[PDB]
C-alpha cells in the first residue's frame, strides 16, 4: 500500500524542455501559481543538442520582409500545414529574437554590432525565384545549448516551483476534462496528486521507437501515450523526418550547417549529386529529396563502405579559420565517435530518425482538439493545452524546414502564456473530487513491478526497434507495411509476460524503464496503421505503389485511437485550414506542383 | 572536541531554495588578501640576501626579516583553522583554537626581543645548529 | 493548508537522508602533479612553522620566568642529545623541506597575476620546481 | 574468440542498508560492444544484473550526466575509451565525497542551490528606444570565449581538495565560473552587487590554487584561470 500526497497549484506543466520552460515563467510573470514538473534536470533535455539556429527576418543582412519567410514555409511542407499558424509564427518571429537577445543569450555579432545570421536550405528571397537569403540568427554551434542555460535562469528569477525527478503517469479526468496529473516521486517512491486547471504538455517526441535514431535515451514519447490512454486522438503520426546526416553505429548527428557551409558529400566513383539522383538545388534542399538520394543510391552500389551501404560528406575545400571558428562543435564530434577526421578525411553518413512531424492536434493558441461523434466539427477539450514538439499544430506539416523547430518553441511557447491570462482568473477554488481519483494508475504501477514472466524488458524493446526500422522505412509499400502492422500486434500481445528484477521504490530504473516500453508501443501501433493508410507521396511519406500527390482526395489529416497496448486501432480525418489569419495583412498561397 | 549536531545528509530543503550569502566582511575578505601577499613579497628577497652573505646579518636588517617571517608563519595557521577546525562543526572550539594563537605570537614576539639585543640574531641561531 | 501539507515530505525524505554514505574521496584518486606539489608546500611550512614556533618561545618564557639561555647553551644541549645519523637525518630532511618551500613561494607569485594559469604552464613551472629541490637543497648540505 | 575484460562497479542498496557499501565485478564480452564505458554499463544492465542504477541521457558528451570516477579521474562515462586490454581491469566509481542515493547516483542537492545564489540573468536596466537588440562589438564577444560552454557535470567541483570538506560554504569552481560570465559581461548593468557576495570568508578565499579543476574538466575550459581573475577584480 502507498500513501498519496495532495497538491494544488493553477497550471501544471509537464516538461521542462525549451517549450516547457517558456511557459512555465510566461505564466509565473503574470500573476499565476505555476509547477514545472521534469524527469530530468532542466538544462539536460534534447534541446540542449541543437546546433542549428532560429529563422527570423530581423533585417540585420541584405533585405528580409517576414513574408518571403511564410511562402518559404508553405512550400516546404507539401501544403499540409494550416496556413494561419504559419502566418502566426512568421510575423512574431522578429519579435521573438530580440525578446531573447535581452534575456542574455550571447549571439554571434557582426561588424557594426548586430546579430550574425547563416543561411540554410530551403529558405530563398523574392518569393521562390531568388537568391538564397541569410536569415538563421545563430551562437556558433551551440545554439540549443545557450538556450536552455539562459532561459532556465530567467526561469529562477521569477518564483517557478520546479519539480525535479518526477516521473509522470497519466492523466486525470472527471466527465470529459482533464483537472490535473499524478507522478511518481523517484527519490523517495511516494505517490503525488497535481491538482490545476489548465495542464500543458511539453514532453517531447518518440524518436526511440526506432533501432538508428538521433535522440537521447530519455526521448521517449510519455506526453502523446498519456493522451492516448484518456481517450483524446493523435494527429499525422506517420510523417517521420529522416536524417541524412547521421552516422553509422552509434546514430550521431552532424549538422547541416557545414551543408550550409559548402559540405559536399562524395561517393565512391567521386561524382556529385546534381543530375543523376538529384534536384536543381544542388544540397541547401528539403531533407527528403536529399535522403531518397542517398538511400537509393547505396542501394544502387554507388556509395562506399565494407558493406557498401554509407556515405561521407566532404569538408575539406574550406579554409583552416572557417572550420575552427563558426562550428568547433563537430570537429570534436566526428572525432571520437567516427574516428578519423574532420578536416583532412572524411566521415561516414547513414540515414537516420530525426524528427517526429505528429502528435497532439491543437490550435494556433495552444489548445488541444478532438471531434464531435457525429458531426465532425472540431471541438476543444476543457484543460488540456499542447506546446514544442509533441503537439501538431501543423507549422511543419508533412516537412520540416531548416531550424524553423526552435522557432516553435519561444512562439508557441509564448502564446500558452497568453490564452491563459485571457481565461483563468487568479485564485479559484477547486471542486471537491473522490479520494480515488487516479485509482486506476496507480494499480498499473504494482503490475508492472511485481512482474515474474519469461521475456525481460530489454528484449521485447529489441523485438519493436527490429521490426519499425525494417517495414516502416524511408520507402514503403502494401505489401510490407501489412506486415509490419501484423508483427507489431504480436510484440504488443507478449507485454503480458514482462519480467521486472527490482522491487524497491527508491530509484527503480527498471520501474522507469518499463514504463517507457509501455508508451512507446502506443505510439508505434499507430504509426503502423496510419502510414498503411494513405495512398499517396507527399513530404516524409512516400509510396513506391501509389506515387503520385493528391490535392483533391488526401488533403486531410489522419485522426487516431488506442486505448491500451493490445487494443485496436481506429481512424478519422479532420480538414486542413486554407485560410489565414487575415486577408489584407497576407494573402493565402495557392496549391502549385512541388520542385525545388 | 565536541561537536555540534549536524544537517541530516548534507542538505535541508528542496533544490529551489537557496544558500543565502554572509554579508560583506572585507577586513576577512578581499584586506586579508593584501597581508597574505605583503608578508610574502618581504620574506622572498630578504632570504635571499641573508644566503649569499657570509656571517651574521645587520641587526637592523634581521629584525625586520625576523617579524616578517612571523606574519608569514601566523596567516598559514590562520588557513590551517579555518579550513578544519570550522564554525559548522566545533562551534565556539573553533575561535578557542584561534585565542591560543593569540598569546602563542605575542610571546613569541617576544622572542624576538631577547634576541636581537642579547643574542647575535635569529639567522644566527640557524646558522649555529648549523644545516 | 493545502501546499504546505509538503512538510509531510521533508520528514519522510530526512529518514532517507540519514542512511546514506559518502563515497571514497581519499585512497582512490589517483595521483597527479597537480595535489602533489601542493601538499608539499603546505607541509613544509607546518614543519618548519613548528620549528620557528619552539625555538622563539623557548626565548620567551625565559625572559620572564627568569633562566637565561643563551644560543651557545642552546646548541650544547641540542648537539649532545644526538649524534650521525639523526643530526644527519634532521639536516637532510630540512634541506630539503627548504628548498621546495622557495621555490613553491616564487611559483605562487606568478600564478597571483594570473599569468602561466594554462594546463601547459601548470605543467612547465612544476617540472623546473622538482630539479630546482635538487640542486639547491643539496648545495645548502655541503655547507 | 570472445575477449572478457572485468568491471568493478561500486554497490549500494538503500532498502537493505545495515549492508556495506562494496563492489561487484563483471565479465564483459568485449566483441559485443561499442568503444565507450557507457555502452560497457548498458550491456551489463541488459544481459545480466538489472537492478544496476546509473543516469545517461545523450550518449553525446553535451549534456553533462555520466559523471563518474573512471579508473581514478572524474570524466563523463559516454566519451571515455575502454583499454583494449582483457588482462587488465576497470573500477568504476562515482563522484568522489558525495552523498551516494542508490549506486552511482550522488545527490547533487547542494550544487543546484548554489547556483542559484550566484543570480544567472541578465541585470540591464535601461533597453533601446526602438525595440531593437543591445549592442556589442566583437572584441567584446570575444571575452565570454571558453565560459559560457559549461555543461554542468560537477566534475571539477568533485575533484578539489578544499570543496571535499567544506561544501557547505564554498562554491567550488563549477559555480565561481558561472559568476565570472555575468562579471565580464558588456551588457550588464549590475556588478557592484556580484562583487559583494564574494567578499567573505569562505565563498571564494577557499582557493588554495590546486588546480585540479583545469585538469579533470572534459570540455577543455578552464575554471582555474576564472577564479584568479575574480580575487584581481575585488582586490584592484
Ligand atoms: C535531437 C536533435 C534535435 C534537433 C537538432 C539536433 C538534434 C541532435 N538540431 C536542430 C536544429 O539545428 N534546428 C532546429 O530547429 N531543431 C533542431 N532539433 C530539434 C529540436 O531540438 C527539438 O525538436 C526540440 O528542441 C524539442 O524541444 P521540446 O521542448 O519539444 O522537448 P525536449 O527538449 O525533449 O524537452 C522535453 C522535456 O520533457 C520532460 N519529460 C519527458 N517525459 C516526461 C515524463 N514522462 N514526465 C516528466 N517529464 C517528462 C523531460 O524532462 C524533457 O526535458
Ligand atoms: C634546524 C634549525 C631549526 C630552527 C628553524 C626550524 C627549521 C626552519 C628551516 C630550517 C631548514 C632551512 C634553514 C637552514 C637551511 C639553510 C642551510 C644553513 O643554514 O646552513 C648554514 C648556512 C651558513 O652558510 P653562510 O655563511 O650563511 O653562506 C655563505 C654564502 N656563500 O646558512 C645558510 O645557508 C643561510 C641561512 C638560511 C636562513 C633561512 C631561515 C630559516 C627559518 C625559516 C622559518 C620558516 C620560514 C618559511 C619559509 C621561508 C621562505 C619562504
Ligand atoms: C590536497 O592536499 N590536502 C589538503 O587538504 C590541501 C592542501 N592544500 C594546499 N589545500 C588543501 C585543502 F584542504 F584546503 C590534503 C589531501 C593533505 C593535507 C591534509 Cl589532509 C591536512 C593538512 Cl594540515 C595538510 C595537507 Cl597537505
Ligand atoms: S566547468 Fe568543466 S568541470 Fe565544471 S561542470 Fe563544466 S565541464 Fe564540468
Ligand atoms: S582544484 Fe580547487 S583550490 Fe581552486 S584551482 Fe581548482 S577550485
Ligand atoms: S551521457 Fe550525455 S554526456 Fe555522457
Amino acid at each position: 500500500k502507498y500513501h498519496i500526497i495532495d497538491h494544488e497549484y493553477d497550471c501544471v506543466v509537464i516538461g521542462a524542455g525549451g517549450a516547457g520552460l517558456r511557459a512555465a515563467f510566461g505564466l509565473a510573470e503574470a500573476g499565476y501559481k505555476t509547477a514545472c514538473i521534469s524527469k530530468l534536470f532542466p538544462t539536460r533535455s534534447h534541446t540542449v543538442a541543437a546546433q542549428g539556429g532560429i529563422n527570423a527576418a530581423l533585417g540585420n543582412m541584405h533585405k528580409d520582409n517576414w513574408k518571403w519567410h511564410m511562402y518559404d514555409t508553405v512550400k516546404g511542407s507539401d501544403w499540409l500545414g494550416d496556413q494561419d499558424s504559419i502566418h502566426y509564427m512568421t510575423r512574431e518571429a522578429p519579435k521573438s529574437i530580440i525578446e531573447l537577445e535581452h534575456y542574455g543569450v550571447p549571439f554571434s555579432r557582426t561588424e557594426n554590432g548586430k546579430i550574425y545570421q547563416r543561411a540554410f536550405g530551403g529558405q530563398t528571397k523574392e518569393y521562390g525565384k531568388g537568391a538564397q537569403a541569410y536569415r538563421t540568427c545563430a551562437v556558433a554551434d551551440r545554439t540549443g545549448h545557450a538556450l536552455l542555460h539562459t532561459l532556465y535562469g530567467q526561469a529562477l528569477r521569477h518564483d517557478t516551483h520546479f519539480f525535479i525527478e518526477y516521473f509522470a503517469l497519466d492523466l486525470l479526468t472527471h466527465n470529459g476534462e482533464v483537472v490535473g496529473v499524478i507522478a511518481y516521486n523517484q527519490e523517495d517512491g511516494t505517490i503525488h496528486r497535481f491538482r490545476a486547471h489548465k495542464t500543458i504538455i511539453a514532453t517531447g517526441g518518440y524518436g526511440r521507437a526506432y533501432f538508428s535514431c538521433t535522440s537521447a535515451h530519455t526521448c521517449t514519447g510519455d506526453g502523446n501515450a498519456m493522451v492516448s490512454r484518456a481517450g483524446f486522438p493523435l494527429q499525422d503520426l506517420e510523417f517521420v523526418q529522416f536524417h541524412p546526416s547521421g552516422i553509422y553505429g552509434s546514430g550521431c548527428l552532424i549538422t547541416e550547417g557545414a551543408r550550409g557551409e559548402g559540405g559536399f558529400l562524395v561517393n565512391s566513383e567521386g561524382e556529385r549529386f546534381m543530375e543523376r539522383y538529384a534536384p536543381t538545388a544542388k544540397d541547401l534542399a528539403c531533407r527528403d529529396v536529399v535522403s531518397r538520394a542517398i538511400t537509393m543510391e547505396i542501394r544502387e552500389g554507388r556509395g562506399v563502405g565494407k558493406k557498401k551501404d554509407h556515405m561521407y560528406l566532404q569538408l575539406s575545400h574550406l579554409p583552416p579559420e572557417v572550420l575552427k571558428e563558426r562550428l568547433p562543435g563537430i570537429s570534436e564530434t566526428a572525432a571520437i565517435f567516427a574516428g578519423v577526421d574532420v578536416t583532412k578525411e572524411p566521415i561516414p553518413i547513414i540515414p537516420t530518425v530525426h524528427y517526429n512531424m505528429g502528435g497532439i492536434p491543437t490550435k494556433w493558441n495552444g489548445e488541444a482538439l478532438t471531434i464531435d461523434e457525429e458531426t465532425g466539427e472540431d471541438k476543444v477539450i476543457p484543460g488540456l493545452m499542447a506546446c514544442g514538439e509533441a503537439a501538431c499544430v501543423s507549422v511543419h506539416g508533412a516537412n520540416r524546414l531548416g531550424a524553423n523547430s526552435l522557432l516553435d518553441l519561444v512562439v508557441f511557447g509564448r502564446a500558452v502564456a497568453h490564452t491563459v491570462a485571457d481565461t483563468l482568473q487568479p485564485g479559484l477554488p477547486h471542486k471537491p473530487l473522490p479520494s480515488d481519483l487516479g485509482k486506476e494508475s496507480i494499480a498499473n504501477l504494482d503490475k508492472l513491478r511485481n512482474a515474474n514472466g519469461s521475456r525481460s524488458t530489454a528484449e521485447i524493446r529489441m523485438n519493436m526497434k527490429q521490426t519499425m526500422q525494417k517495414d516502416v522505412s524511408v520507402f514503403r509499400t502494401q505489401s510490407s507495411l501489412d506486415e509490419g502492422v501484423r508483427n507489431i500486434t504480436a510484440v504488443e500481445k507478449t507485454f503480458d509476460d514482462v519480467k521486472t528484477t527490482d522491487r524497491s521504490m527508491i530509484w527503480n530504473s527498471d520501474l522507469v524503464e518499463t514504463l517507457e516500453l509501455q508508451n512507446l508501443l502506443t505510439c508505434a501501433s499507430q504509426t503502423a496503421v496510419s502510414a498503411a493508410n494513405r495512398k499517396e507521396s507527399r513530404g516524409a511519406h512516400a509510396r513506391e505503389d501509389y506515387p503520385n500527390r493528391d490535392d483533391e482526395h488526401w488533403m486531410k489529416h489522419t485522426l487516431s485511437w488506442q486505448k491500451d497496448v493490445a487494443a485496436p486501432v481506429t481512424l478519422k480525418y479532420r480538414r486542413v485550414i486554407d485560410h489565414t489569419l487575415d486577408e489584407k495583412e497576407c494573402p493565402s498561397v495557392p496549391p502549385t506542383v512541388r520542385a525545388y | 572536541l565536541p561537536v555540534l549536531p549536524q544537517k541530516p545528509g548534507g542538505v535541508r530543503g528542496t533544490p529551489n531554495d537557496a544558500y543565502v550569502p554572509p554579508p560583506e566582511n572585507k577586513l576577512e575578505g578581499s584586506y586579508h588578501w593584501y597581508m597574505e601577499k605583503i608578508f610574502a613579497l618581504s620574506v622572498v628577497p630578504l632570504a635571499t640576501t641573508a644566503m649569499l652573505t657570509t656571517g651574521p646579518l645587520s641587526t637592523a636588517a634581521d629584525s625586520f626579516f625576523s617579524v616578517m617571517l612571523l606574519g608569514y608563519c601566523y596567516m598559514e595557521f590562520n588557513s590551517c583553522i579555518t579550513d578544519y577546525i570550522s564554525g559548522r562543526v566545533y562551534g565556539v572550539w573553533h575561535k578557542y583554537a584561534m585565542y591560543m594563537l593569540g598569546l602563542g605570537s605575542a610571546v613569541s614576539l617576544f622572542g624576538i626581543y631577547k634576541l636581537e639585543t642579547e643574542n647575535d640574531g635569529v639567522v644566527g641561531l640557524v646558522k649555529s645548529l648549523w644545516d | 493548508m493545502n501546499t504546505k501539507a509538503a512538510i509531510a515530505e521533508e520528514q519522510i525524505l530526512n529518514k532517507q537522508r540519514a542512511r546514506r554514505p559518502i563515497s571514497p574521496h581519499l585512497t582512490i584518486y589517483q595521483p597527479q602533479l597537480t595535489w602533489y606539489l601542493s601538499s608539499f608546500h603546505r607541509i613544509s611550512l607546518v614543519l618548519m612553522g613548528l620549528g620557528f614556533y619552539l625555538f622563539t618561545i623557548l626565548f620567551g618564557v625565559s625572559g620572564l620566568l627568569g633562566l637565561g639561555l643563551t644560543t651557545e647553551k642552546v646548541s650544547n644541549w641540542y648537539h649532545q642529545k644526538f649524534s650521525k645519523i639523526t643530526e644527519w637525518s634532521i639536516k637532510g630532511s630540512f634541506a630539503y623541506l627548504f628548498a621546495i618551500h622557495y621555490g613553491g613561494a616564487i611559483r605562487h607569485l606568478i600564478w597571483d597575476t594570473a599569468k602561466e594559469l594554462t594546463l601547459k604552464g601548470v605543467y612547465r613551472t612544476g617540472y623546473a620546481l622538482i630539479g630546482f629541490t635538487a640542486v639547491l637543497g643539496t648545495y645548502l648540505l655541503t655547507l | 574468440t570472445p575477449r572478457l575484460k572485468t568491471f568493478k562497479v561500486y554497490r549500494w542498496n538503500p532498502d537493505e542498508p545495515s549492508a556495506k557499501p562494496h563492489l561487484q565485478s563483471y565479465q564483459v564480452d568485449l566483441n559485443d560492444c561499442g568503444p565507450m564505458v557507457l555502452d560497457a554499463l548498458l550491456k551489463i544492465k541488459d544481459e545480466q544484473d538489472s537492478t544496476l542504477t546509473f543516469r545517461r541521457s545523450c550518449r553525446e558528451g553535451i549534456c553533462g550526466s555520466c559523471a563518474m570516477n573512471i579508473g581514478g579521474r572524474n570524466t563523463l562515462a559516454c566519451i571515455c575509451k575502454i583499454d583494449q586490454n582483457e588482462s587488465k581491469q576497470l573500477k568504476i566509481y562515482p563522484l568522489p565525497h558525495m552523498f551516494i542515493v542508490k549506486d552511482l547516483v550522488p545527490d547533487l542537492t547542494n550544487f543546484y542551490q548554489q547556483y542559484k545564489s550566484i543570480q544567472p540573468y541578465l541585470q540591464r536596466s535601461s533597453f533601446p528606444k526602438d525595440g531593437t537588440e543591445v549592442l556589442q562589438s566583437i572584441e567584446d564577444r570575444k571575452k565570454l570565449d571558453g565560459l559560457y560552454e559549461c555543461i554542468l557535470c560537477a566534475c571539477c567541483s568533485t575533484s578539489c581538495p578544499s570543496y571535499w570538506w567544506n561544501q557547505e560554504q564554498y562554491l567550488g569552481p563549477a559555480v565561481l565560473m558561472q559568476a565570472y560570465r555575468w562579471l565580464i559581461d558588456s551588457r550588464d548593468q549590475a556588478t557592484k552587487t556580484r562583487k559583494a557576495m564574494l567578499n567573505n570568508s569562505m565563498s571564494l578565499y577557499r582557493c588554495h590554487t590546486i588546480m585540479n579543476c583545469t585538469r579533470t574538466c572534459p570540455k577543455g575550459l578552464n575554471p582555474g584561470l576564472a577564479i584568479a581573475e575574480i580575487k584581481k577584480s575585488l582586490a584592484f
